[PDB]
This record gives structure tokens, sequence and C-alpha cells, in this order.
């Protein structure tokens, strides 16, 4: 029911869904690996006048003591504290996320 | 292909 999570999309429909010129930066999207159930990505539209509209991808890392990490510094013990994070703050990413995406 | 990273 996530308004953010759209299972298994592949990386390149993510793309092509995230690439819309509508979408403010930081529109995103969580995904899943196709085969691992629990690996997740988050897909994140960006703008810079090197690449333009461009996709990031970040693999969203498991420690085995649980939780969630797209950089080791900075841990969630679940995928919607880290979403609800990086909603607030880009700490690091280029653009804090907006969006979710249409 | 590739997987973005930050510091
Ligand atoms: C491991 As992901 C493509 O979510
Ligand atoms: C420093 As970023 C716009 O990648």
């Amino acid at each position: 029911a996530e308004e953010w999570y759209f299972g298994k999309i592949t990386r390149r429909e993510s793309e092509r869904l995230l690439l819309n010129p509508e979408n403010p930066r930081g529109t995103f999207l969580v995904r899943e690996s196709e085969t691992t159930k629990g690996a997740y990505c988050l897909s994140v539209s960006d703008f810079d006048n090197a690449k333009g509209l461009n996709v990031k991808h970040y693999k969203i890392r498991k420690l085995d003591s649980g939780g969630f990490y797209i950089t080791s510094r900075t841990q969630f013990s679940s995928l919607q504290q880290l979403v609800a994070y990086y909603s607030k703050h880009a700490d690091g990413l280029c653009h804090r996320l907006t969006n979710v995406c249409p | 292909c590739d997987y973005a990273n930050f510091k």
C-alpha cells in the first residue's frame, strides 16, 4: 500500500517512469529484485547540467543484525524509516526525495 | 548496469 513501492518493476521500466520531464527532482520509487525477496533498490530522478534528466539507483543494503541502509554510516530499522528520512534530508543524495513516482 | 553511492 506504500505509494512509493513498485514491487518487481525492472530497472528499465523504472527509468522510463522516472525520466518523465514533469517529475520534479527527487521523484522516486522502491523496487525489489526479481529473484531475491527482500533485496530492494531505491530509484530516483535527478537533474544537473551535465547529465540533464537522469535516474540514480541505490542498492538498499541489509545488515546481518537486521536493518537497512543506502550508505553504511546511516542505518535504519525499516524501509519506511529510510524513505521517511531521505524525504526530509538529502544527507548526501543530490536531492531529497520528493514526489512518489506517479 | 550501475549502482550510485555516496559518502
